[PDB]
């Protein structure tokens, strides 16, 4: 919906920040499986 | 960064060899020489 203001100015728009501050934290352990072969691949080639 | 902090001991292991094997090798090669001088002395008078 996004803020306006028509009902909230520290109310709903307080809370957004901290339901966007969980979410973003919690999506990079989510797309973590695709950092798993970026994995395999860093520690390999430092250690040859 | 572990990898490279463990290589870092081998590079200073080697480094160290060099110059403590190198130090008692000039001393043991020194003490050949310095009583080979006195023996010179030693066989002169003795011919005399």
């Amino acid at each position: 919906k996004k803020p306006e203001t028509p009902e909230e100015q520290q109310w709903l728009v307080e809370a957004q920040q901290a339901k966007q501050g969980q979410q973003d934290p919690a999506m990079v352990q989510a797309q973590g499986v695709l950092l798993q072969g970026q994995a395999e691949l860093a520690k390999a080639q430092n250690q040859t | 960064l572990s990898l490279q902090i463990d290589a870092a001991k081998v590079e200073a292991q080697n480094q160290l060899n060099a110059a403590r094997i190198a130090e008692i090798f000039n001393n043991m090669d020194l003490s050949k020489q310095s009583e080979f001088r006195e023996f010179l002395k030693t066989v002169a008078s003795f011919q005399q």
